[PDB]
């Protein structure tokens, strides 16, 4: 609810800038009846996870919007923040209970393209050298190359 | 600070009992039996949480969780609980794990073996349905045990020589690939029959069974062809001779 | 580093139980000095751009850590900051990159089964679809069912 929009102004909207905290089109986007909504769906239903905020510069003014849906819009600088665990609150165990995703500002398919062959497929990396994960990885490298050609 | 503690109890006992009923042993996991080992095993650990959120220090939690007014952090934990639920299913599993169809259809190599164990796992699909287990899971374990009496005629067939054999033996080794292909098709059939009378008799969750059949036809054609093969080469023998 | 503390003090407030602002225990994993590290690290290191925190409650003794590694525990939070950018300057905030989310605070079985499902497929599977993938949720989807087939 407003804890979640207190944390998408604090960590979402914070994607193509530099180092600081929440600024005014943070608070802009959370503020939205919409955007109360979402955090409010994130905050109790466990299947409503992602929640986006936005810090965009269209042609360069401070305004975007922030909702549970995540979309590439025009300098769309979102950050899926998404739920993994049963609700999204303040008294239990920190947001360590949550689910990590980040966004850019442009098209976000290359983007996701570089963090599958750099973060997701690392992932599986560290999962082998911590011990179907070797077809996670090939077929991750696979939708990696796949991405590329299509995007190329 | 003690209604904290009870309320954080009372949502730890609630994400245990999701992790419990979490490990679905659908008719996806494994075999026949193997779906219902692992049916049997998530009855058994929302039973687990049943148990630990029924019991007389969980209760006390959860009355001093309601004293402190943690009414949220009991609701939230008993609906996430799901001890009922995971109860429901082991007794359902009660009426359907119980038997070994599955294994019976892989340890049958010969066709008649096949189609016992086949009908065996179809039989304890057929007893779930009609128990509270599911339609679809009868239908699994029926899939289960046709699947498993393909793979033993394919590993008898393998073994033995059914394809390498020559006319008299590769005819026997196909004959035995085809009746297990059959033993394992007829399983199938009986385990889609338990798993429309299950859907039928449960219309309000289950609409019907799974169609289970095994997974061999292939097999059991080319065993048949090389038996044919081994009848015209005998037959183009007996005209060279002639 | 100063959206990754804040990201440690209010977006950590936003995930948990009942709603409102910074616990006890999320105090105490700010408060840690491994905590002042891995957020120095995130605001500086490109190499090192992960980042942990942990606001445990087992009884009731308050008993977490702030890492700067990825961790998972039963009935219990640590954070694992995936970034997907390296750096961070000193403009406007950044808590977006190496963003304060994890897995759940659940059993980490059914919430990595859950993940491995519907978090990192769907992603490749909106990416496609927007621009293979369909071969890399497919096997998140086998290796997710293999693990739930493994631990039942």
């Amino acid at each position: 609810v407003s804890v979640l929009q207190k944390h998408l102004r604090k960590l979402v909207p914070l994607l193509l800038e530099d180092g600081g905290e929440a600024p005014a089109a943070l608070e802009a986007a959370l503020e939205e009846k919409s955007a109360l909504e979402q955090m409010r769906k994130f905050l109790s239903d466990p299947q409503v996870h992602t929640v986006l905020v936005e810090r965009s510069t269209l042609k360069e003014f401070i305004s975007y919007n922030i909702n549970i849906d995540i979309h590439y819009g025009v300098k769309s600088n979102s950050l899926a923040f998404i739920k993994r665990t049963p609700v999204i609150d303040a008294d239990k165990p920190v947001s360590s209970q949550l689910r990590v995703l980040t966004l850019s500002e442009d098209s976000p398919y290359e983007t996701l393209h570089s963090f599958i062959s750099n973060a997701v497929a690392p992932f599986f990396k560290s999962y082998i050298r911590e011990s179907m994960a070797p077809s996670v990885e090939k077929k991750i490298a696979e939708l990696e190359m796949g991405l590329l050609h299509l995007q190329q | 600070t003690f209604l904290n503690q009870l309320q954080s109890g009372v949502n730890r006992w609630i994400r245990e009992i999701q992790k419990v009923t979490k490990l679905d042993r659908d008719p996806a996991s494994g075999t026949a039996l193997q779906e219902i080992s692992f049916w049997l095993n998530l009855e058994r650990a929302l039973y687990r949480i049943q148990e630990k959120r029924e019991s007389p220090e969980v209760l006390l939690t959860l009355d001093i969780l309601k004293h402190g007014k943690r009414f949220h952090a009991t609701v939230s934990f008993d609906t996430d609980t799901g001890l009922k639920q995971a109860l429901e299913t082991v007794n359902d599993y009660n009426p359907l794990m119980k038997d070994f169809p599955l294994n019976d259809l892989l340890s049958a190599t010969e066709l008649d073996k096949i189609r016992q164990a086949l009908v065996a796992i179809f039989t304890h699909l057929r007893k779930i349905r009609n128990t509270k287990y599911p339609i679809q899971r009868a239908l699994r374990l029926v899939e289960a045990i046709s699947r498993d009496l393909s793979s033993q005629l394919l590993k008898v067939l393998g073994t033995r020589k059914l394809m390498h054999v020559a006319y008299e033996e590769f005819e026997k080794v196909m004959v035995a690939c085809f009746e297990v292909f059959q033993t394992w098709d007829d399983e199938y059939e009986k385990l889609q029959v338990l798993l429309r009378d299950i859907v039928k008799r449960k219309r309000e969750e289950n609409l019907k069974m799974v169609w289970r059949i095994n997974p061999h036809r292939k097999l059991q054609a080319r065993l048949d062809q090389m038996r044919k093969f081994r009848r015209q080469h005998e037959q183009l023998r007996a005209v060279i001779v002639r």
